[PDB]
């Protein structure tokens, strides 16, 4: 849910989710107070070896 | 102690010739002064127990328990009296019946001297239970709600009956005191090892034991309010109960026969804790809760030193108070918008302040705070188990994390962020709801400041 | 590019009726209608909560063995014992390297 | 925010958007304000010196290697306004925020304060029962058959008409509500 | 360390504009301690918790 | 170390209150002049954190410092707590030219 | 001309960086104007109950009554006894279980021979 | 340091080791060795309850400083020929830890190289 | 309380590095349209700013002096 | 406008510190570790319409 | 008090707070000053550190290569 | 205390302010309805700029999709304004 447009004006603003439609099986996995896969500027597998 | 037993049985006509209107006033009333007066069981000798005749008896671990249960009447009497207003006369006089017989048998229940009217009170407390749940639940899986709840116990009482009756032929008495005095080592046969799983897994399933838990989220989310009260803050505490009086009799294959036991209770502990925090339904969440504290209970009472028991005491305690008050919570939501789904209603601290006061006393509770009973509890059942073996504290250690993860995902999840904009129908908490918080909360604290009283016999 | 003639005409109406609801958010002179000694924080606050500790630790706390323990005061070369009057000597003619 | 979204963005939407994002990573390696000013310049140069391409593809190609050179060079902490859907304060005035409904709750006694603002209430709630209707049927009559196809809503055209669906924006709580 | 970073302060005034090191995109991303471990770990304990446990 | 961390957080948080809640110092301009007793009080608080002589800070991380010198002990453990003694002053200087030296950033409403 | 920059599964790939929305087809705007068509049309029919003056309540979502059911309720009747499924019960449902188990088995052995041979330090050792 | 690197990187052989040392009797080179002598007795030092690493040969001047500064309370500006005294007592400890050390390294080089030169009069 | 922004017109690049940029800018025939709106950050109190060594030494002259004066007194009081 | 409740969360903390710092066992020793960091929670949450904050 | 927004100019000062910020600079700088002259020690160091090289082998007690 | 109440007097003056100093923008030919692309003869990038230079000024963004649309003064103001929740 991080990587929806913050600019959009969903129904629920908060979990960024408009009425009706279809929610993601692991959406409790994604609310965004958790698990994040936005794009980063470096790369996986760049910041693993780094920091290993 | 027939002092607290026939007021209860007066309850019963007290209620059946009220008027129309006054049942709720009456029973309640009624119920806190029997509360009151079973308060003086909590003056426990340090030797041997209380022998008020040849039935009955009061050791040092059933007083509180008594307590909890003459003290959780009144409690299921004011939750209930929210949605069952528009029933009629007669089937309000017919739940609060069953409520009533089924704190009878849990009293008659803890102070039995004798196995075999242990059983069977421990047994009749199926009925009331079960009708509860399939006449006032709200949804079409309350029957099978209903079925899992009564098959599960029963498959593993039946063995139970068995090995008691056998044990009566073989040494000529069920008496506890007898059972005690008179105890023999069990040697190391095929023969004593059924009798041991006979007499084990009835209490097993009753606490329950990981993998013989799937019949408790079907029935504590199933039934109405009140039985969720009673089914987690009582009812799964006769299993420990049982499991700490016929331990006495099991010695020394206890020894080895407890490994399958506690691998399960740790490695479950762990496996509902980690349930926990993928939990769509509120009420799941708080069952599955119930289930890892329990799990602990089971390794505390299969260890068997003074310390895990006196844990496994305050640890029971305390979750029945806990776990009550927060089924009352979660029903406060769901009452106001008659869905149980978590994220629905969000935000409720800017709507209910005190509410989420309520929320935030009853989920640190949880998390085992210190100086809750609940810590006390939990840190001498770790202790106990740390000298077992150095390490538990790993698996012990992962639980305590991941309970406090889940216990604080609840609370972030219902109180903070901001209110769903579509619900328009959340009223201000009444005055009931706020004074049974109260009830349940204040207790706690309370017994925080002499804690020798919910210790047990190992004291 | 821009707004298109329904979208302007529809943010103008919003605009006003928006201005409205602001406007009527504010508060008339009357509108809280309610209806119907130098030192003395030293002496709740700190005097009357040292007369209850020192009471209770003089005549309670101190009524049982080893509830308050001070470890023992530092004794030196030339110190003078105040209960048993003993001197203590001094120390072993310092070899004086001035 | 405001504005109801298209089904897609055009090129120039999306090289605006770019020119837009660049110019403000470009500030956030560029602390001080004339060095921004000098390489904002040489950006703007660089950006119109292909302006007059005729190709759409070869456009949108170099557009795709202006977007790739981009992500390879943006700053890793740009700087956001506080209030925006990363700063500092983005979300920190939402708990204060309580919707219009709740004030239909509060006790009489807590209605006795305040009687001229809950006047003005009534006569806002009065409007807007009395306008429902006549937006649902200019909603029904300005929808196409088969449903709408963007979330642009119409105005008010008749006499006394209000825009349809007006109630929860002109009602907002605020954005500094307590 | 004072003269250093002086030096490296007075030279953010030149109109002078380079791309940055993978030291400075390492000490400026805490060393993508939060980017990684913030996620994997999460992802597959809760991944976990619904598949496995749960399901 | 209390005192003048405490203090340094003091000071951010007057900055950032005066600059309408903003904590950027990349639009942090000039308050050497603007701001007196905050640049002041900052300078100090840097001052004493990189152990200045004779400053609340010197008469413990200075003696830290030649303790850890004079002791039989992890080589590399005294390498980095060197490094990271001047990374200290290198940070503290950061704050100083960025946030009090040179012409202002913020938004013009002063 | 620059390093290129690799999407994974915790660090997706950026939409100014996808090729395929480079390269885009009328078929595909069709597909685009469906897609808007069928969220305005949701969005028109929240709004109208939300807007709405009576309504007093909560406004159901057929979505998460889906979500949840298909979470809680519709995974057992889905379910097959496959290779894939019984090899992944068996091992999460089994291999912790004796793997503790020898852990702890084997602890206690050498913690119980240690003390049949009297040198375990069990002084002061009074609480258990 | 040098030493350091004297031992990490030449002939740590001849390079004295700071856990096992001294090697040699104390009285191997010196004809007489006076014995190191004491000021402060145990029943002081156990009444003045310094430390057991603050008991070392510079006792008794810690032991002066100390109960001047009880005596000098409110002027904690009064005790400095005290506390100089205990400090140059203190350097005058670890002067002759230096010169042990410095013993140490000598006599290692010394004994190995007349060793290893003998071992080469007995090659030939 | 009612107070007015200041003319717009006293804005000017004149003799600011502003002033720099656009003569860097005009070499390559290029033009910077905003300087203007930058002018106000070194037009008028801000014109000119201590340097770090100079902030560091911030009070060094009154407390130098406090300090020479002290050490007199003391250098003459000793004369008891 | 909770100012009121922010000083009483500050006091809190305050005691919770003191009865860390001051205490003789180890259970009095958690009871005051566990008091601060949970105060920790409630402050670092003051904004708890905030979804960072609460994260 | 009261301070006005300023709008591009340089904000208003009163003169307290100029006063106060001189001050304890002053204040700062005269204390490091007064306790580098009395305390040097502390930061020169009090003894002076000997060198090993110039230790004969008298007292040091090493043989002449013979023995 | 805080900020003073933000008026549309003085944010339509702290617009034509910025729009003033802007050396592509003549002073008196530009006037408060006065549009970018017809009256004033600019470009897309232009009005980007603008755009960026209004967030500067005001110390807040506004989304792409929102600042695309606005043309002249007078739609920058009345945005600024229903943003700011300012009546008068
Ligand atoms: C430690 C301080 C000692 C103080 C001495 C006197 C204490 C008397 C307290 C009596 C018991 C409290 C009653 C519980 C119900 C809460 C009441 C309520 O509903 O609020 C309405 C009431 C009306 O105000 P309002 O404007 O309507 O606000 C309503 C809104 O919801 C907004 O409400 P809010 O935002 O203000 O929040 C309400 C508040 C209240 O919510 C609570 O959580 C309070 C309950 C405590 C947590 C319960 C679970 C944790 C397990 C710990 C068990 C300790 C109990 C000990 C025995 C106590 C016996 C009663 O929550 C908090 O503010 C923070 C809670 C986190 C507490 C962290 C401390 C951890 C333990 C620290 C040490 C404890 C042992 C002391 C000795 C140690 C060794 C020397 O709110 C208040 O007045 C404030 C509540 C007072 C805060 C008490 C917190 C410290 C006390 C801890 C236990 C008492 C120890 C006494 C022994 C002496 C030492
Ligand atoms: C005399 C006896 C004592 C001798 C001591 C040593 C003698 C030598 C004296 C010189 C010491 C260092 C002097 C400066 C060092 C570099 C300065 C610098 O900034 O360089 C710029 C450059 C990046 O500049 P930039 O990104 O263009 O600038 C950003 C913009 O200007 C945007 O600007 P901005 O506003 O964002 O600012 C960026 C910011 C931040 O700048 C950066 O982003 C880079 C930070 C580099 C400084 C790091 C220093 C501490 C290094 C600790 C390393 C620990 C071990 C790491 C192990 C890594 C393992 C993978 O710049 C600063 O704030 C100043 C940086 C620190 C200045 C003061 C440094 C003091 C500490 C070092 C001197 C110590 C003196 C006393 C020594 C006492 C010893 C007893 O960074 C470097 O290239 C040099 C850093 C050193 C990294 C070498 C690591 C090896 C890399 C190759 C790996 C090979 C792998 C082999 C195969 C492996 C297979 C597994
Ligand atoms: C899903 C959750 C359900 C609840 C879990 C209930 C746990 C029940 C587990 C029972 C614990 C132990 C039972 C028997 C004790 C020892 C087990 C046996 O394997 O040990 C060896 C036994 O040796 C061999 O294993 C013989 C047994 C082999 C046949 C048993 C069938 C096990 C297959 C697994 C079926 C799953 C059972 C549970 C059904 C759900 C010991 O050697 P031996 O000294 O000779 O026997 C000791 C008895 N003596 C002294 C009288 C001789
Ligand atoms: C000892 C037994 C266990 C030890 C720990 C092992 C790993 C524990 C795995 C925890 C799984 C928890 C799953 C759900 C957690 C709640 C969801 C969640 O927190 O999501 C991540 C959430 C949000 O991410 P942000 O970066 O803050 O982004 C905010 C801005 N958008 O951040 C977090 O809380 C992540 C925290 C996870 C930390 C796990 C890694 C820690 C491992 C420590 C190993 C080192 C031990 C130290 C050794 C000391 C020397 C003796
Ligand atoms: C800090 C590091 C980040 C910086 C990295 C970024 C580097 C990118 C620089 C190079 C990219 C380009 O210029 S790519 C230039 C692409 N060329 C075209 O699209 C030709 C057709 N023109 C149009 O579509 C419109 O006219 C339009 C030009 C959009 C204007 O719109 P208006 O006139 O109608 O406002």
């Amino acid at each position: 849910q991080q990587e929806r447009d913050p600019w959009y004006d969903w129904d629920h603003p908060d979990l960024r989710l408009n009425w009706g439609e279809p929610i993601h099986w692991d959406l409790d996995m994604y609310i965004r107070n958790r698990v994040d896969t936005s794009p980063t500027p470096v790369s996986w597998n760049t910041m693993c070896k780094h920091l290993f | 102690m027939l002092k607290i037993i026939i007021p209860t049985t007066m309850l019963l006509p007290m209620t059946w010739m009220s008027k129309h209107n006054m049942i709720w006033i009456n029973a309640t009333v009624h119920s806190l002064l029997i509360s009151l007066i079973s308060l003086s069981l909590l003056n426990q000798l340090g030797e041997n127990s209380l022998n008020f005749s040849l039935t009955f008896f009061s050791d040092s671990l059933s007083a509180p328990l008594l307590v909890l249960t003459t003290w959780l009447l009144p409690l299921m009497l004011m939750a209930s009296q929210s949605h069952l207003s528009k029933e009629t006369t007669t089937r309000k006089k017919l739940y609060i019946t069953m409520l009533i017989l089924l704190q009878l048998f849990l009293i008659m229940t803890f102070t039995a001297t004798e196995l075999i009217l242990f059983y069977i009170l421990f047994e009749a407390t199926l009925v009331p239970t079960l009708i509860i749940i399939t006449r006032w639940g709200n949804q079409t899986e309350r029957l099978n709600a209903g079925l899992y709840f009564l098959f599960y116990t029963l498959a593993g009482s039946l063995p139970l009956l068995v090995a008691l009756v056998y044990i009566q032929n073989t040494t000529g008495s069920l008496n506890f005191l007898i059972i005690h005095y008179w105890s023999h080592p069990l040697s190391n046969s095929w023969s004593n090892i059924f009798m041991w799983l006979a007499c084990i897994m009835a209490f097993m399933v009753k606490m329950p034991l990981y993998g013989l838990h799937l019949w408790l989220p079907k029935a504590h989310v199933e039934a109405p309010i009140a039985g969720s009260m009673v089914l987690a803050a009582v009812l799964l505490k006769l299993g420990g109960y049982g499991m700490m009086r016929i331990t006495t009799i099991l010695n020394p294959l206890t020894n080895y026969m407890a490994y399958p036991f506690l691998m399960l209770s740790m490695w479950g502990m762990i496996m509902t804790s980690s349930i926990c925090l993928r939990q769509t339904d509120l009420k799941s969440l708080i069952a599955y809760s119930s289930v890892s504290h329990m799990a602990l209970v089971i390794v505390a009472i299969m260890i068997q030193t003074p310390w895990s028991f006196m844990g496994a005491t305050a640890l029971m305690i305390a979750h029945g108070l806990t776990s009550s008050m927060l089924f009352c919570l979660a029903n406060t939501n769901y009452e106001r918008v008659h869905s149980r789904t978590m994220i629905l209603a969000r935000g409720l601290q800017t709507l209910l302040p005190l509410m989420a006061t309520w929320w935030l006393v009853a989920s640190l509770t949880n998390l085992a705070l210190p100086p809750s009973i609940n810590l006390i509890g939990e840190l001498f059942i770790i202790t106990a188990s740390f000298s077992w073996s150095n390490i538990t504290i790993i698996l012990m250690g992962m639980n305590m994390m991941i309970t406090a993860l889940y216990s604080l995902y609840m609370l972030i999840t219902t109180q903070r962020g901001k209110y769903t904009h579509h619900i328009n129908n959340i009223k201000p908490s009444f005055t009931r709801e706020n004074a049974l918080m109260a009830l349940h909360i204040l207790p706690l604290l309370l017994l925080t400041l002499n804690p020798k009283m919910i210790l047990g016999p190992l004291y | 590019s821009g707004y298109t003639p329904d979208e302007k005409l529809r943010l103008q109406q919003l605009r006003e009726l928006r201005r409205r609801w602001l406007k009527d958010q504010e508060l008339s002179p009357r509108e809280p209608v309610l209806p119907p000694r130098h030192s003395i924080f030293a002496v709740t606050h700190v005097l009357i909560p040292v007369w209850i500790i020192h009471y209770y630790l003089k005549y309670h706390v101190t009524a049982k063995p080893y509830t308050v323990v001070e470890r023992k005061p530092r004794i030196f070369p030339g110190d003078t014992i105040l209960e048993t009057g003993e001197v203590i000597p001094l120390m072993k003619e310092f070899p004086d390297q001035h | 925010a405001f504005s109801a979204p298209a089904a897609y963005l055009t090129h120039q939407q999306k090289v605006l958007r770019l020119y837009k994002r660049a110019l403000r990573h470009l500030e956030s390696w560029c602390v001080h304000r004339d060095k921004y000013r000098y390489f904002a310049c040489l950006m703007r140069a660089r950006f119109d010196e292909h302006k007059n391409e005729k190709d759409m593809v070869k456009a949108t190609q170099l557009l795709r290697q202006a977007e790739e050179e981009f992500w390879y060079g943006q700053h890793p902490q740009p700087y956001i306004f506080p209030e925006s859907p990363g700063g500092t304060s983005y979300e920190r005035y939402e708990c204060y925020k309580v919707p219009e409904w709740c004030l239909d709750d509060w006790h009489p006694s807590e209605k006795a304060m305040y009687p001229d603002y809950f006047a003005k209430r009534e006569q806002w709630k009065r409007l807007r029962r009395e306008s429902w209707e006549r937006e649902v049927k200019q909603l029904q009559e300005e929808t196409p058959p088969g449903g709408p196809r963007t979330e642009a809503l119409p105005p008010a055209r008749k006499e006394g008409d209000l825009p349809p669906l007006w109630w929860h924006i002109v009602t907002r709580p605020r954005e500094r509500p307590m | 360390g004072f003269m250093l970073a002086l030096e490296l302060n007075n030279t953010t005034y030149y109109l002078k504009f380079k791309y940055p090191s993978q030291t400075y995109k390492f000490s400026n991303m805490l060393g993508y301690y939060p980017s990684i471990m913030h996620r994997l770990p999460t992802y597959h304990n809760l991944s976990m918790s619904q598949k496995s446990a749960s399901s | 170390h209390a005192f003048f961390k405490a203090m340094l957080f003091m000071c951010s948080g007057s900055i950032i209150h005066s600059l309408n809640d903003e904590q950027d110092i990349r639009k942090m301009g000039g308050l050497y002049k603007a701001m007196p007793f905050t640049t002041t009080a900052l300078i100090i608080g840097s001052l004493a954190l990189t152990g200045m002589p004779y400053l609340t800070g010197f008469y413990s991380k200075d003696l830290i410092i030649e303790a850890v010198n004079m002791s039989y002990t992890n080589a590399w453990a005294l390498l980095m707590t060197l490094i990271a003694t001047s990374l200290t002053a290198a940070y503290s200087t950061r704050i100083i030219f960025f946030a009090f030296l040179g012409k202002p950033r913020f938004p013009p409403l002063v | 001309s620059f390093p290129k920059y690799k999407p994974s599964r915790l660090a997706t790939l950026p939409a100014t960086l996808d090729p395929a929305e480079y390269d885009i087809s009328p078929e595909t705007r069709k597909a685009q104007a469906e897609r808007l068509a069928i969220r305005s049309r949701l969005k028109r029919e929240y709004l109208l109950q939300y807007n709405d003056p009576n309504r007093l309540g909560v406004i159901e979502d057929p979505a998460l009554i889906r979500w949840t059911y298909a979470r809680s309720a519709n995974i057992y009747p889905n379910f097959r006894p496959t290779p894939k499924t019984s090899l992944l019960g068996a091992l999460f449902g089994i291999g912790p279980l004796f793997f503790w188990y020898y852990v702890f088995k084997t602890d206690r052995d050498k913690k119980e021979k240690l003390i049949q041979e009297g040198k375990l330090d069990q002084t002061f050792n009074i609480s258990y | 340091g040098a030493h350091l690197a004297r031992r990490y990187l030449g002939d740590a052989s001849k390079e004295p080791d700071p856990l096992r040392m001294p090697t040699f009797p104390p009285d191997y080179g010196f004809p007489e060795r006076k014995e190191r002598e004491m000021v402060a007795t145990q029943q002081e030092m156990n009444d003045a309850q310094l430390m057991l690493q603050q008991r070392d040969y510079c006792a008794h001047y810690l032991i002066q400083l100390l109960k001047c500064k009880r005596d000098s309370f409110p002027n904690f500006l009064a005790c400095k020929h005290e506390q100089h005294d205990w400090d140059y007592c203190e350097h005058l400890d670890y002067v002759k830890r230096m010169k042990e050390f410095e013993r140490e390294r000598r006599l290692l080089q010394r004994k190995k190289r007349r060793e290893q030169r003998e071992a080469e009069m007995a090659r030939g | 309380s009612k107070m007015e922004l200041p003319d717009y017109k006293q804005w000017k690049i004149e003799g600011t590095p502003l002033e720099t940029v656009q003569e860097k800018l005009a070499a390559r025939g290029l033009r910077d349209p905003w300087g203007r709106n930058e002018a106000w950050r070194y037009s008028g109190g801000f014109a000119n700013n201590v340097s770090f060594v100079g902030a560091l030494l911030k009070g060094f002259k009154w407390g130098f002096a406090a300090f020479v004066v002290a050490v007199g007194a003391e250098y003459y009081l000793e004369s008891q | 406008p909770f100012i009121n409740r922010f000083f009483k969360y500050l006091l809190l903390f305050l005691i919770t510190m003191m009865i860390l710092v001051t205490a003789n066992n180890l259970f009095q020793l958690f009871i005051g570790w566990e008091g601060v960091g949970i105060m920790s929670f409630l402050l670092i949450g003051w904004w708890h319409g905030r979804t960072d904050a609460n994260t | 008090v009261h301070i006005e927004p300023r709008y591009r100019q340089f904000p208003q000062l009163t003169r307290s707070q100029l006063i106060q910020a001189e001050f304890f600079s002053a204040t700062m700088w005269f204390w490091i000053l007064w306790r580098f002259w009395h305390d040097s020690d502390a930061v020169l160091g009090h003894f002076p550190y000997p060198d090993p090289s110039q230790w004969t082998d008298e007292e040091l007690g090493i043989l002449p290569d013979d023995e | 205390s805080d900020a003073p109440p933000l008026t549309l007097e003085a944010i339509k003056d702290r617009v034509l302010y910025v729009l003033k100093l802007y050396d592509k923008i003549d002073p008196e030919k530009l006037s408060v309805n006065s549009h970018f692309m017809k009256d004033l003869g600019l470009d897309s990038l232009d009005q980007v700029e603008i755009i960026m230079a209004m967030e500067d000024e005001f110390g807040f963004e506004i989304p792409d999709i929102d600042a695309e649309k606005l043309m002249c003064p007078q739609e920058i103001v009345d945005y600024i304004a229903d943003k700011k929740d300012v009546y008068e």
